[PDB]
């Protein structure tokens, strides 16, 4: 009840909103801490007719479910209690100061290699858990990731989750368009392809690491089936200018989990074990052969005259390169996004028609006026 | 047997307060001239300047057991109330002023801020000084309101009880009532122009919430002597304070004087974040070693400014800069506010600072310095290094004013006097949290047949008639009941003004007559307006009106909202309640509903647990109407009712409301919008809306885009005149104008709940907001502009309120960018600080042109880079571009010279054309396209601007961005006026 609700706690202010669910601060009034509640109307003022009204329920009451059945784990968020009332259901959980990791991305345009590696580090982790205990999301857009101030990610909105049966494939469309996997579409086209498993969280977490360290999503163009298209035969490109600048070892790990073929994918486990998440842990004794040393040794000589060699190359910003070619060059282009994203920041928000890289026009008009 | 050592060590306060304030009292009148060289009385130096008389008489209270410590606390007590009331009479004697003020809140009509000290008469003129100072008022009826509660009986008369209530009204439309303020002086540039200052809402927020419910007889006094006032006024002043604070007006970034409203004698912010957040900024911005500056580029007794000339030119401002005098004054303010803070260390720091700056005169005693001043020899040292040089003492020596709260610090700090005896009606704990209020809900039908359709969806309603004898009124009529309180026809005051009530107003129960009364909240009304006839609409209003209900309810009882289910919020059939009302009135039953807890109920069940206000006013025109209540087509209709001429208003007849009567029932809201037009429904709340929207550092401009004929809000303009500039500036388009004032509702009700969307806008203009949002309404469902025209009148109120949500959040339903280009220059939409960054560029230029309008770097100088006159100079010279589209091209080619700026180590030294750089970009981006495949038809010019209108939809950034080719061509035009550049820091 409403008063079960306001003897534990008080909500102060309006943190977000959405279609008919409302993030709300409160105060719990017993430990005085800061915990986040949303609140879903369910009529949703009139509109909802009792289908809709009785299915959200169903759907809230199974989302209850899945947080009920992960908890303690470090990535996503305690649904502490939920709370459930003939016209509202509230549900109470941890408080993010910071918002979505869209808005952070609206933020920085251009996701700094360090800082994505711990951010998905967290979400793997957070995909084995799901996975382990046979959960799939099919909603795994940034903005349905939450970040603290420490920017830890707190994966949210498991709206869209449900429960394989151990060797069950779904079949209903539940995502927002771009972050859909190729068999998400296919099994959306045809009958034949009996369905799609866990390894469907694996392509949108790849997506993510396009998204964030490029600013722009994988496949995007503005009006709707053509991006599918892009999705099933899978056409990506790490493109220049901006995709070269970036060390090889990302490329291959962007490839594994946006690989078309399902069973081919990099699942959670052996894709913590890819290069880029290998942890320098100081008490190895890591023994080797004396090639192996040798190899070592040259490898610490070459590592520094890498490191000299790399550094003479970096050309200073000059009159003449900003004549030529500004974006080639990374400091300019990392500016030219940072001032894109602080005047039209607002342009970009949830969906299709808003996605951020609609504020990046990386192919001649002609190309595009092709068709 | 002998006088306790508190005593003792009080003569020499008594000293202390004869020998600087005391003796200076004027026999015949009790007042307090301001120094030898200005025989003039101050009404808020006067009763700062006893507050020190006030304290000691407290203190010497304490221990009256002799006739000698009861003979000299009766002589403070009473030289206390002979200042009040003298400056009574002062007030007293210009009632006329005080009557012509509550309706027209003009500068004219103000009580005269200095007196005759010896006859309490005018000294100067209406227009002979700057005279409406609603600080100095409201620290008189604060002061009287907490001096009557320490047991000093200042009123004598009830027809005093009735000028002092009359001066609540005074002092009630401080949050929308531009003055001079606490400076005499009104903006920072000293020009006569008055503006909305912090210390002036503050201080009547005080002042009201002092006297609310205040008998001015003390303990032996009646219904009759009881101040009455409204909280609608009093939390309008929070929704100022919250959105001007930490600044204490547009034109100031900060005001010493906010310690007069954060802390003492004030305390008019709830909210502990921002009491400490101004305090600071005060701290770092305007305390140095010798006190603290009234507001920054002061100059009030700078040697860098004529004593001849009352007003300064906009150029003496830069002068000021770093040299202002330093006022010691503010520093009691801070000793002051640790000893109700509790701060023991902040008592330490400022009296130590205080006293190293006290100037000992006549046998030893301290002087307070009105300031400390910069010798000219060593002006242009400050200049450099800030807050060193030595200063001298200059001005009034001493301070009465800041003289009397160093003492009244003293005292409280030495253990003379406690804070609750200085402030008697405990505003010292505003700060204090307050728990948000359970509002009770009593849902009523208007008719029988109405309770069946609500009953048939489970909804428990009494009708109107069931809650009888209690009865239920509109809004207005409550309005027209406190037009009868204060009326006193011999002092010829006509009560309190019509004002529109609130739900803090009229959520109240009210006893007049011993009949309780019931007023229903005046969003529902519809005879004003027609955001009542939009059902979806009152889900929306109320649902904001909860919220603010909620979090502002500061009254005994829980606040009772009666709401009455209307025919109109049925359906069109009649047989079924509207779904958005239909699931609000669920929703209540729920428990919560708009962020706040709703116990909905039967009228009956709340008489117990209300607020149960006894109107005593009407206890024996408004009087004589309670006295009996308590015993073909329709669109060819107007052009047959606007053909019969202009609106003649009298009866030429062979009534449009009662047309007016069934649009509503149709929900027609063109032809509706057309009537209220031609009628001229006007709401009531604009001139709060407007002002909400003000306070957040905004400037409002309604009307067409030329200049001429749109005017600016700049200044907080009274409920007639902003309705008249409204109307003039509707240029005789009647459906424009109640456009204009209906989007000023919504402005102002996203700026209240959503002040995200007006970050990007510093100026809110209204009338291209119509033709932005006509625009989109235009793209979509495709059609011809008039069409749209006849569109725009068309939309529900909500569909309305959220297009415009629409058009600000930067939600999409020629081009993409092309419509994001028109929707971003149009409405003038630029980044946060974008304003703050042509100030550093302009530092390393001469200056920006525009279409060969120059925007110089002496502007640098001249207003400071988060002046907003600044970012009027800055918008001024880009509206010099009439198309939308091309001037966000001037925005962001503005931006990639900021961001080249700061790589390159040299300055251009000369003019910048921020329009060329776009031409050759525009250039430049053709030769690309045209050698990578661009056939000449998809590159088409733009035919007023001359860009290509791919351009005009190319994406900002990318490889062939427009942000690219513009941090290109921002490149060649440094070529030819820097013939060699440094570029660094990459
Ligand atoms: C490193 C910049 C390289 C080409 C661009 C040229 C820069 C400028 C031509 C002057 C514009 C702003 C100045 C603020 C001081």
């Amino acid at each position: 009840s409403a008063q079960d609700f306001y003897e534990n706690y008080e909500p102060k202010e309006i943190l977000g909103r959405g279609v008919s669910s409302v993030v709300r601060r409160c105060i719990h009034k017993p430990t005085s801490q800061e915990y986040a509640v949303k609140v879903i109307d369910v009529t949703g003022g009139g509109s909802f007719s009792p289908e809709e009204v009785r299915e959200l329920r169903e759907a809230t009451l199974k989302e209850v479910d899945i947080l009920r059945k992960v908890s303690g784990h470090p990535n996503i968020i305690q649904l502490k209690d939920t709370y459930e009332t003939n016209t509202f259901f509230f549900l109470v959980f941890d408080l993010m100061k910071r918002g979505e990791l869209f808005d952070y991305l609206t933020e920085k345009v251009t996701l700094s290699e360090k800082e994505t590696r711990k951010i998905m580090r967290a979400l793997l982790e957070v995909i084995c858990t799901l996975h382990k205990l046979n959960i799939v999301h099919r909603d795994l857009k940034p903005e349905n990731i939450l970040l603290d101030d420490n920017m830890n990610i707190k994966l949210t909105d498991f709206g869209f989750s449900c429960q394989l049966e151990p060797g069950e494939r779904l079949r209903e469309v539940c995502g927002t368009p771009s972050y859909l996997a190729p068999e998400i579409i296919e099994c959306s086209m045809n009958e034949d392809h009996p369905g799609y498993g866990k390894e469907v969280d694996m392509w949108s977490t790849g997506v993510i690491m396009y998204t964030l360290l490029a600013g722009s999503p994988p496949f995007w163009h503005r009006k709707q089936m053509l991006m599918l298209r892009m999705i099933m035969s899978g056409n990506y490109q790490f493109g220049s200018p901006e995709w070269d600048d970036y060390s090889d070892t990302v490329k291959d790990l962007v490839s594994r989990f946006l690989v078309v073929q399902p069973q081919n994918r990099y699942t959670a486990e052996e894709a913590l074990a890819h290069p880029f998440f290998q942890q320098y842990l100081v008490e190895e004794v890591r023994h080797f052969s004396p090639r192996g040393k040798f190899k070592v040794i040259a490898l610490t000589v070459l590592a520094s005259v890498r490191i000299y060699y790399q550094y003479r190359r970096v050309k200073p910003v000059t009159r003449e390169i900003v004549i030529r070619d500004p974006y080639a060059l990374r400091p300019l282009r990392r500016l030219i996004d940072a001032y894109a994203f602080r005047i039209y920041g607002h342009w970009v928000k949830k969906g299709q028609q808003q996605n951020r890289a609609a504020l990046f026009e990386n192919t001649p008009k002609a190309v595009l006026l092709s068709l | 047997r002998s006088r306790s050592n508190s005593g003792v060590r009080l003569d020499g306060y008594a000293r202390l307060v004869q020998q600087t304030i005391l003796c200076h009292q004027n026999p015949v009148t009790g007042l307090l001239p301001a120094s030898y060289d200005q025989k003039d009385a101050w009404v808020r130096d006067n009763v700062y300047s006893i507050l020190a008389v006030w304290g000691l008489g407290l203190a010497y209270r304490k221990n009256a057991d002799r006739d000698e410590d009861k003979a000299k606390a009766y002589e403070l007590e009473q030289s206390v109330v002979k200042l009040m009331r003298g400056l009574l009479h002062c007030m007293i004697r210009q009632v006329d002023k005080v009557e012509s003020f509550k309706y027209s809140q003009s500068t004219k009509d103000s009580l005269h801020a200095k007196y005759n000290t010896k006859t309490c008469a005018t000294v100067v003129g209406d227009d002979q000084w700057g005279h409406l100072q609603l600080d100095a008022t409201s620290v008189y009826l604060l002061f009287l309101a907490q001096m009557t509660a320490s047991g000093l009986h200042i009123i004598h008369s009830l027809d005093e009880v009735n000028f002092i209530q009359n001066l609540v009204f005074y002092i009630e439309a401080a949050y929308k009532t531009a003055d001079f303020g606490i400076w005499e002086r009104g903006d920072k540039t000293n020009q006569g122009i008055s503006e909305l200052n912090a210390s002036s809402v503050g201080m009547a927020k005080a002042a009201l919430e002092a006297l609310d419910e205040l008998d001015l007889f003390g303990v032996k006094g009646g219904p009759q002597s009881v101040i009455h006032v409204l909280a609608d006024e009093v939390q309008h002043c929070q929704s100022i304070l919250n959105s001007l604070l930490p600044r204490a007006s547009t034109s100031k970034e900060v005001d010493a004087s906010l310690l007069s409203v954060v802390s003492f004698p004030a305390f008019a912010v709830e909210d502990s974040q921002l009491v400490e957040l101004t305090k600071q900024e005060i701290i770092t911005k305007l305390q140095g070693r010798y006190g603290c500056c009234r507001f920054l580029r002061d100059g009030y007794k700078t040697p860098k400014e004529d004593p001849n000339r009352l007003y300064y030119e906009p150029a003496e401002l830069k002068l000021f800069e770093n040299i202002e005098c330093e006022w010691p004054l503010f520093w009691t303010y801070f000793i002051l506010d640790g000893v109700f803070s509790g701060n023991a260390e902040q008592v330490q720091e400022y009296k130590e600072a205080l006293e190293a700056v006290l100037i000992k005169g006549k046998n030893g005693v301290p002087l307070l310095p009105e300031l400390y001043s910069v010798p000219p020899d060593r002006v242009d040292e400050e200049y450099q290094n800030p807050h060193t040089v030595d200063r001298v003492p200059m001005g009034k020596l001493p301070h009465m004013w800041g003289q009397s709260l160093y003492i009244l610090g003293s005292l409280m700090a030495e253990g003379f006097l406690a804070p609750g005896e200085i402030d008697p009606l405990n505003r010292r704990f505003s700060t204090v949290p307050k728990p948000d209020v359970v509002v009770q809900v009593s849902i009523l039908a208007e008719t029988e047949e109405i309770k069946t359709i609500l009953k048939d969806k489970g909804i428990y309603v009494e009708t109107i008639a069931e809650v009888y004898p209690i009865r239920v009124q509109p809004a207005r009529i409550l309005s027209h009941i406190y037009s009868s309180l204060g009326c006193n026809n011999r002092m010829k005051l006509s009560g309190r003004p019509y004002r529109h009530m609130g739900v803090l107003g009229t959520s109240k129960l009210y006893d007049i007559r011993k009949t309780i009364f019931t007023f229903t909240p005046q969003f529902i009304d519809q005879q004003q307006f027609y955001l009542a006839l939009d059902n979806k609409m009152i889900v929306e209003m109320l649902r904001t009106d909860l919220s603010y209900l909620c979090s502002r309810w500061r009254m005994t009882g829980q606040p009772t909202i009666t709401f009455p289910i209307s025919h109109s919020m049925l359906d069109e059939d009649g047989t079924s309640l509207n779904s958005s009302i239909l699931a609000a009135l669920r929703k209540m039953q729920d428990g919560y509903f708009g962020g706040a807890r709703v116990q909905t109920g039967k009228l009956s069940e709340f008489l117990t647990t209300s607020c149960c206000t006894h109107l005593s006013f009407m206890d024996p025109e408004v009087a004589r109407y309670l006295d009996h209540l308590l015993a073909e087509q329709a669109d060819i209709l107007y052009m047959l009712y606007t053909m019969k001429g202009p609106d003649w208003n009298t009866e030429l007849y062979n009534l449009l409301t009662e047309l007016y009567g069934k649009v509503g029932e149709i929900r027609h809201w063109g032809l509706i919008r057309y009537i209220s037009g031609i009628l001229r429904k006007k709401v009531e709340a604009l001139d709060e809306a407007c002002t909400d929207l003000l306070s957040h550092q905004k400037h409002l401009t309604v009307g067409l885009p030329p200049e001429p004929r749109e005017k600016t809000i700049s200044a907080p303009l009274p409920y007639e005149a902003l309705t008249q500039l409204i109307d003039e500036a509707s240029e005789g388009d009647m459906s424009i104008s109640i456009l204009t004032q209906e989007i000023m509702v919504y402005l102002a009700m996203y700026m209240r709940t959503q002040p995200g969307l007006f970050a990007e806008m510093f100026r809110l203009r209204i009338g291209l907001i119509i033709q932005v949002m006509a625009t989109e309404l235009a793209h979509s469902l495709r059609c011809s502009a008039e069409e749209a025209t006849e569109g725009l009148m068309n939309l529900s109120p909500s569909a309305m309120k959220n297009l415009l949500h629409h058009i600000l959040s930067g939600k999409e339903f020629q081009g993409q960018w092309q419509r994001r280009r028109r929707l971003d220059g149009a409405l003038n939409r630029v980044p946060v600080g974008f304003y703050q960054k042509v100030w550093k560029v302009l530092q390393k230029c001469h200056g920006l042109s525009v279409e060969g309008f120059v925007l110089p770097s002496s502007t640098t100088r001249e207003m400071t880079p988060g002046e907003i006159k600044f970012s009027v100079h800055v918008e001024s010279v880009l509206n010099r571009v009439p198309q939308p589209e091309y001037r966000q091209l001037l925005v962001e080619a503005i931006l990639v010279l900021t961001m080249l700026a700061d790589i390159e180590i040299h300055s251009i030294g000369s003019i910048i054309a921020v329009e060329k750089i776009v031409h050759i970009a525009n250039d430049l981006f053709l030769q690309e396209q045209k050698t990578l495949g661009a056939d000449d038809t998809m590159l088409a010019k733009d035919p007023a601007s001359g860009i290509c209108t791919l351009l005009y939809d190319s994406a900002p950034s990318g490889r062939f961005g427009t942000m690219t080719y513009l941090s290109k061509a921002a490149a060649t035009y440094v070529q030819e006026f820097l013939p060699h550049s440094i570029c660094a820091m990459q």
